[PDB]
């Protein structure tokens, strides 16, 4: 009865999956296409987050 | 991508939530 | 491990899955790093969209409603649910 099922649900059907096997997120597109952004640099938290949003809408 | 889905998903979420 | 994966789903999006604050129905959704927008939704029938910080005007209101209940899309709810927010800040 965890929420954290639910809420995984959630992110995921977003278009968001982690995939740290390989330190990325996928972000599923406008174009219908795949983004990849890598976890593995200097990226700052607020970039990343900036990335993943402008990816998710029109 | 389903009205009755997303009804029924949030209805189970606001119920774990509040547990 | 799920806990973890949440973690950095919130880290992330900067977007915080939390209880209603006044009713028992409602899922209030975070935005921002220091949680400075938010909106809370029910799907019991008394109402679709509940309140929100900032506020928002009925035509954008009238949006959000259409998003989850015409074309039943939370993603699509949460992105433009996410710009109204922050441009109404």
């Amino acid at each position: 009865a965890n929420e954290n099922i639910l809420k995984l649900k959630l992110y995921r059907s977003l278009g968001v999956i982690l995939d740290l096997e390989n330190d990325q997120v996928l972000i599923n597109r406008n174009d219908g296409n795949i983004d990849i952004l890598p976890l593995d640099n200097n990226l700052s938290d607020f970039y990343k987050t900036k990335y993943i949003w402008e990816r998710l809408g029109k | 991508k389903d009205p009755n889905e997303v009804r029924s998903f949030l209805q189970d979420l606001s119920q774990v939530l509040a547990r | 491990n799920d806990a973890a994966e949440v973690a950095l789903y919130e880290r992330l999006l900067q977007l915080r899955v939390l209880p209603g604050a006044s009713d028992v129905h409602d899922v209030r959704f975070v935005f921002g790093d220091d949680s400075r927008c938010w909106i809370e939704v029910a799907m019991h029938g008394d109402h679709v969209i509940g309140n929100s910080h900032p506020a928002l005007d009925p035509k954008s209101r009238a949006t959000l409603e259409h998003v989850l209940t015409v074309q039943g899309d939370l993603a699509a709810f949460l992105v433009v649910a996410r710009d109204m927010l922050l441009a109404s800040l």
